[PDB]
């Protein structure tokens, strides 16, 4: 409503720049990384990389080069922003107070000037005489360096040649020289102009121009020995130096476009090339010193490289916009040591309310082709490490207190392959040890601290009651025919040790192990529990068991052992763990199966009849549960590959994720070196930690090796529809097998209505839990999945996966043919319901009030679903330049356009047609579109911007949609969608970008906007930004056609940075306001409570 | 179209570059929008049009009938077809109505509330758009052929006025002034226009077959005279330094302001280095220009290629500023085309011709 909030959910994760030099000090070889808005610095150490500084800029980073001018101690760094904010920055830091220092800055944007196709190019001279900029066609800007050019005053020099591919400086010339490839009608050619500062003009370069490749795309500046300039084509690679010509054309490079290279040997002998087919190459140069020959090896296969820098000793950092960033080690093949989760160009996403919780989850379609994937982002909690000792294969963990007098515990017991260890935990130093009464040669099924000052250690052998005060054994209970124990579960006074089918009940009185009951079971015993429910004395009246062979949860009355409720769970999957614990007040049950899928029941101790049932799959490997007393209440730490914590708040259940790869077993330990902490184990190590009250994000990549396009969730089918697109070169054959080849069941669309490397489109049924591809549908020849739908249509209450596709043929560059298909997945098989032929591509589909709305080219169209199981068109609307995005609320419909900004097309039912209610007449090329409520609307401008319209209220002019918010974000936003990743503001809108930045948006009342607005400008006073760049400049709406300050939008990150500034400088921000220091600090954190 | 979209979503190719790249694709397949109409008011063939610099919603038109028509170009009918209506018009009833042919009408750069009008009634008139009254009226010894203000900045408020008098006349809007004159041309000046790029640079096209570029801050001498043979020709004085073989009557700067287009009576277009005056020898071939008055023609912007729309007979010929290659000749007018004016927001174009009918040209598909 009128005024809005913009804060980051996830930072950009994609690298469109990396650069390597002595940045922090003369000998620390830094790797510096450019992710769009952010600049990361790292020391190279023999083992891994050391993060020294990650900083945020006000502007997208377009140029980044290190350089050292004569006299200066260490390399200085240039940056330039897409808004052309140049800056030269030094890095100085005393102690640990870390500083980034501006030595120079200046915006160099020439108000007009046609901005060059290949885009901004920043190069710097070998001798540091000047800094050259090809920004705009026909114009070469020249930022000088030979005197204190602090304001970075530059002059232009006209450039006769206007279409230019790439330009670099060159080595060993007596005057700064540029070597560029340019294009007239005679193809692409290479040329040299020397550069003069006094003349302020280009003169004649050392050698004359030479013809080069039609697709010559790149210029490598060969250093001092040899000299010259290497030019990377697609067919061939040429070298020119002035007296020599040398050209090779290996068959191993023509496949794909070599996009990024880097000098490996500082004498320019080895060069790492790299292409979009992920392939790392080696350019070798051969050695009165001249060049002798060129040579290229194929080194291996990598994430598709945007930028690369070779560190030291075979190590290479790989920048990728297109997938997961890598760090690879050269070996024939190439082994990636490390790999960095970049959410590739986030092409689509969905909020999923799984676990029907107060919290949703995000699944994207991230990356393209070989890096193509989904991604699962959601909120979670890591643990504060203290000890992570490496004890492989711990089948169990129990805490005990060695001294009966102590109210602290100083014993931890661990199950193994056949025997049982003992861990002393010497205050703050864990060590192995012995224990009398407790065997270290039998496999422990249970132990703890029981009643009448006694101990217990149930092993496979027998129940063996121990007196704690003197040690030793006061009782031992074994099956009469001398047999082992099945499923052990005990508390502090009672035991019911299972054997095979039978059940042998026990009680732990003083110095005696008593029995009361023995009974057979229908089937062998699966899992047991009694945990002190109701207490009343410290006792159980029930027993929680499951079976095998039937898979049945059985609550029994204890002494009588009679069946009250024999629950049936079905399936060939059998119960794993079971527990009984009280939340808030109510009595719940929790049965964890072998596959994760957990049941939680409503229970009463008098009856036991299980009421209200649910099924919250919290993992995939067997899930063993454990109660742990989290301060005021007890929580449940489940154990699978998708570990979870469970507690309740306010009479409904919460399912908090844990940020760990897998936790096998767990038990609540409150020592003194580790008071109320955790004891956790996985396949390799044993870890001790504490809950992280700061709730970060968890991401789970799910590789696809092809292009993900759309994603919507079907609740009844409990799975995902995913639109895929694998490349195949000309019958064809795919290059690498993707997720659409390795399905279980497949299909190829049959339709006959529509009668050298092609895209093949599949619809992917992906299970919501396993994340495997249940079904893959191959669409027709050259059919293009562009829209996707999960919903039910008509009165027909069957859910459908509906896809809108087009027919792609080389001749036409706009589709005149496409179809809308209705699919159905249930009973494990992909049914096809209905067809529909239309005269072009469908770019958008969304359910509308019981109807299917779809954007067929320059037409927005509405469909009803005939009882005849076909689609009927109710009304059309022809006036659009290109209907790309649809979003709905009520009878209103938003329409984004290729350039017409946004129409709030409406629908009045009484006649059933399309009334144009209100349009925006700003000429905006659109990326994404969304309704916050019936009054305000957010859209994404092609030039990385966010505006909000509004309806205007006294005449017929009201059809003009009034802009009420302007904002520059910096991220090209590919999609919005409602929802929140938690549980001061209203509503919750999430967006996915190309740079992998995930963004929250929400709404505010004037009282806030004003209060927060001054605070921002008050921060920009106190804050020293990186390149000395203003905020409300970086936030001012900018295209070519307009520039206007940020109004109607608060930057949450600017507000959030407040908790990272120094103490008195906060009081400075207050000064006056309209509100004392500590009122602010709370609500800032309270605004963290939304993202 | 689809590959454009799948690149942009993935962030393969720069988004705003793909727009530029996309936009030249539209200018190419631009045709006479038949579903649009400019309302007929002008009784004379249209000598000028001008579309607003900020948002380009309203338009001014000039006519030989001494009329200034003001148009809305938007649509808000629930239909895809519409007729540009005139919001206002300075018609014959009006107290200040232009007495004779209206040759330029220009929106005040950096103020939509005002605009300007010069005619063959030897006046220049300043206008309040919102009230429709007048503000200032100037008067000249000779028939006005062209007038302009720089769309660079508001550091100056000079209006270049190019009458039949060889003296070029600069009129300060701030105060009456009008005393400031530029001297050097010898015959009727037929076109004036400022550099988009440069604040105080003015170009001047007289009938004496030469062109000049003036720093108006300089109290004597122009900066350069466009010489078509680039010095190569050993020409005797006062015949040397002549841009066109005949009277020069058309002038428009290149989007960035790095070049200049002179079209003269000799049927040539020439592209010129706006700095040193270097004839770039970009051909265009013969461009029929046989007008006795100014030739009003525009240039495309915000597209990769830069096109130039010069009125050719009963058509608007479309060239490629830097290639010289003609794309086509927009055909819809039955009589000779006087002016054409390019719309940057939807790569559109409006032609005012002697057929007394302003026509709309949009790209197709």
């Amino acid at each position: 409503m009128s005024y809005n909030y913009v804060v980051t959910a996830q930072k950009p994760t994609a690298v469109n720049g990396c650069v390597t030099g002595h940045f922090t000090s003369a000998e620390d070889l830094n790797l510096l990384i450019a992710k769009n808005t952010r600049l990361e610095i790292y020391v190279v150490t023999a083992e891994g990389l050391r993060p020294v500084k990650e900083v945020g800029m006000y502007g997208k980073i377009a140029v980044m080069e290190l350089f050292r001018p004569k006299g200066e101690s260490k390399d200085l760094l240039f940056i330039l922003t897409a808004k052309y904010n140049a800056c030269i920055l030094e890095y100085k830091q005393s102690g640990e107070s870390i500083d980034i220092i501006t030595r120079a800055h200046g915006n160099v944007q020439d108000r007009i000037g046609r901005p060059s196709e290949t885009g901004i190019i920043g190069i710097i001279d070998p001798e540091c005489r000047m800094i050259g900029l090809r920004l705009y066609d026909g114009l070469f800007k020249v930022i000088p360096l030979d005197r204190d050019n602090k304001e970075l005053k530059a002059f232009n020099i006209r450039l006769e040649e206007l279409h230019v591919i790439d330009v670099k400086f060159l080595y060993g010339c007596q005057a700064p020289t540029i070597c560029f490839v340019y294009q007239d009608p005679q193809g692409r050619h290479v040329k040299t102009y020397e550069v003069s500062l006094r003349e302020k003009e280009f003169n004649k370069g050392p050698w004359k121009q030479e013809n080069v490749e039609a697709e010559a795309s790149m210029v490598i500046a060969v250093p001092e020995p040899f000299g010259g300039a290497i030019i990377i084509g697609q067919e061939s690679i040429t070298y020119h130096n002035g007296d020599k010509y040398l050209a090779i054309a290996p068959p191993i490079i023509k496949q794909s476009t070599i996009v990024c290279h880097n000098r490996v040997d500082p004498n320019g002998s080895r060069y790492l090339l790299g292409d979009m087919e992920g392939r790392l190459f080696m350019l070798l140069l051969e050695k009165t010193v001249t060049l002798k020959d060129l040579r290229v090896e194929l080194l291996g296969e990598t994430s598709i490289a945007e930028c690369l820098t070779y560190l030291d000793n075979g190590v290479v950092f790989v920048g990728s916009r297109l997938g997961d960033s890598q760090l690879v080690k050269l070996n024939s093949y190439v082994v990636a040591m490390e790999t960095f989760t970049n959410l590739g160009p986030i092409v689509d996403m969905c909020v999923v309310d799984l676990e029907r919780q107060g919290q949703g989850q995000l699944v994207t379609c991230s990356g393209a082709f070989k890096e193509g994937s989904l991604r699962i982002i959601r909120n979670g909690i890591g643990i504060h490490e203290h000890a992570s000792i490496d004890l492989p294969g711990i089948k169990g963990l129990w805490p005990l207190r060695s001294d009966p007098n102590r109210e602290t515990d100083d014993t931890l017991v661990l199950s193994f392959v056949g025997q049982t260890r003992v861990l002393m935990l010497n205050g703050e130093e864990v060590e192995e040890t012995e224990l009398m009464g407790f065997v270290d040669d039998q496999q422990t099924f249970f132990c703890g601290n029981v009643a009448h000052q006694q101990l217990i250690q149930i092993t496979s052998a027998s129940v063996r009651l121990v007196s704690q005060e003197p040690k030793a054994l006061v009782s031992e209970w074994k099956e009469p025919q001398a047999k082992n124990i099945s499923v052990a579960s005990c508390n502090s006074s009672q035991v019911v040790v299972a054997v095979g089918r039978a059940l042998y009940y026990l009680q732990i009185h003083p110095q005696e192990l008593r029995q009361i009951s023995h009974t057979e079971m229908e089937h062998e015993v699966a899992c047991l529990d009694i945990t002190p429910l109701g207490d009343s004395n410290g006792l159980s009246p029930l027993c929680a068991i499951g079976l095998w062979t039937d898979i049945s949860a059985r609550i029994l009355k204890l002494p009588s052992f009679e069946l009250l409720h024999k629950e049936m769970l079905g399936g060939e999957i059998i119960p794993r763990s079971i527990l009984m614990t009280t939340f808030e007040s109510s009595h719940y049950l929790l049965c964890a199966l072998g596959d994760g899928a957990l049941f939680y029941f409503g229970l009463n101790i008098e009856t036991g009849l299980l009421s209200d049932r649910k099924k919250v799959t919290l993992g995939t490997q067997p899930t063993v549960l454990r109660t742990f007393r989290s301060l005021s209440t007890t929580n449940v730490f489940a154990c699978s590959d998708r570990p979870t914590v469970i507690y309740s708040s306010n009479h409904k259940l919460v399912f908090s994720n844990v940020n760990l790869k897998e936790v096998n077993y767990m038990c609540p330990l409150n020592s003194d070196g580790y008071p109320d902490s955790l004891a956790l184990a996985n396949n390799s190590t044993l870890t001790i930690g504490t809950i992280d009250e700061i709730q970060k994000l968890h991401i789970r990549t799910v590789p696809l090796y092809e292009s993900p396009r759309k994603i919507c969730y079907q609740e009844v089918s409990q799975c995902f529809g995913v639109l895929s697109s694998r490349i195949e070169v000309q019958g064809t054959t795919a290059l690498r097998p993707s997720a659409s080849t390795q399905a279980l069941s497949s299909s190829v669309s049959s339709s006959k209505l529509f009668s050298e490397e092609v895209e093949v489109h599949n619809l992917l049924i992906i299970d919501q839990h396993t994340f495997e591809v249940l079904h893959a549908h191959q669409f027709l020849q050259n059919e293009y999945a562009l829209s996707l739908v999960s919903c039910k249509l008509g009165k027909d209450p069957n859910t459908y996966f509906i896809v809108g596709t087009a027919m792609v043929y080389p001749e036409e560059a706009e589709p005149k043919q496409g179809r809308i298909v209705v699919f159905q997945y249930s009973d494990g098989k992909l049914q096809t319901v209905a067809e529909k032929e239309v005269k072009g591509a469908v770019y958008s589909m969304v359910e509308f009030n019981g109807k299917l709305l779809a954007s067929i080219n320059s037409t927005v169209r509405l469909y009803e679903w005939t009882t005849e199981k076909e689609l009927r068109t109710e009304c059309n609307h022809y006036n659009n330049i290109m209907a790309l995005y649809l979003k709905t609320k009520g009878d209103f419909i938003l329409v984004g356009d290729l350039m017409r900004s946004v129409l709030l097309l409406a629908y009045k039912p009484m006649e059933g047609n399309f009334e144009e209610i209100a349009r925006d007449f700003n000429p905006n090329w659109m990326s994404a579109v969304e309704i916050l409520d019936d009054d305000n609307f957010l859209g994404a401008e092609n030039a990385f911007n966010l505006f909000v319209c509004q309806k205007d209220s006294t005449d017929e002019e009201r059809q003009h949609l009034q802009e009420v918010g302007l904002f520059h974000l910096g991220e090209f936003v590919n999609v919005f969608c409602h929802g929140s990743l938690v549980m001061p503001t209203q509503g919750s809108v999430l967006f996915g970008t190309v740079n992998g930045m995930i963004g929250l948006v929400t709404s505010l009342s004037e009282s806030w906007y004003n209060l927060l607005l001054d605070m921002q400008n008050r921060l920009n006073k106190v804050i020293k930004s990186v390149g000395k760049i203003e905020h409300s400049f970086w936030r001012s709406f900018h295209t070519e056609r307009k520039t206007e300050p940020a109004t109607g939008f608060i930057d949450g990150d600017l507000i959030e940075s407040f908790l990272d500034i120094s103490r008195p400088k906060m009081q400075e921000v207050v000064a006056n306001l309209q509100a004392t220091a500590d009122d602010l600090i709370k609500v800032v954190e309270e605004l963290t409570r939304i993202h | 179209m689809l590959g454009f979209l799948s690149a942009r979503q993935t962030g393969l190719e720069d988004p705003l570059r793909l727009r530029r790249a996309e936009s030249t694709r539209r200018v190419l397949g631009l045709e006479l929008n038949k579903d649009r109409d400019v309302e007929r008011i002008h009784g004379g063939g249209i000598n000028t049009l001008d579309i607003e610099p900020v948002e380009g919603r309203y338009m001014l038109s000039g006519g030989s009938d001494g009329v200034i028509v003001l148009y809305d170009l938007e649509n808000s009918s629930r239909q895809s077809y519409y007729t540009c209506k005139a919001v206002c018009s300075i018609g014959r009833d009006h107290p200040d109505v232009h007495r004779y042919s209206v040759e330029t009408v220009q929106w005040y750069p950096h103020d939509t509330g005002m605009f300007t009008s010069s005619s063959f009634d030897k006046t220049l008139k300043v206008w309040d758009t919102n009230t429709l009254q007048t503000a200032d009226v100037f008067n000249f010894e000779e028939t006005v052929y062209s007038h302009h203000m720089s769309p660079v900045s508001t550091k100056h408020c000079l209006v270049a006025v190019g009458t039949r008098g060889p003296k070029v006349q600069l009129c300060d809007l701030k105060s009456g002034s009008c005393s400031h004159i530029l001297q050097g041309h010898r015959q009727e000046i037929l076109a004036v226009s400022w550099s988009p790029r440069y604040d105080y640079i003015l170009a001047t096209a007289s009938a004496d077959s030469r062109v000049k570029l003036w720093d108006v801050r300089r109290a004597s001498g122009c900066l350069i005279t466009l010489d078509q043979h680039n010095g190569k020709k050993s020409q005797a004085v006062e015949s040397a330094n002549t841009a066109h073989n005949g009277k020069v009557n058309g002038l428009c700067f290149t989007s960035d302001g790095l070049h200049l287009l002179t079209v003269g009576t000799d049927n040539r277009m020439r592209l010129w280095n706006s700095s040193n005056g270097e004839n770039t020898l970009v051909n265009y071939g013969k461009v029929c220009n046989n007008s006795k008055k100014g030739l009003k023609f525009t240039v495309s912007c915000g597209c990769s290629s830069e096109f130039v729309f010069v009125p050719y007979g009963s058509t608007i010929a479309v060239y490629t500023v830097y290639s010289g290659e003609q794309i086509t000749m927009l055909k819809g007018h039955y009589k000779t085309v006087d002016c054409c004016v390019f719309q940057s927001n939807f790569q559109e174009l409006y032609s005012g011709s002697r057929d007394c009918n302003i026509l709309a040209w949009v790209p197709s598909l």
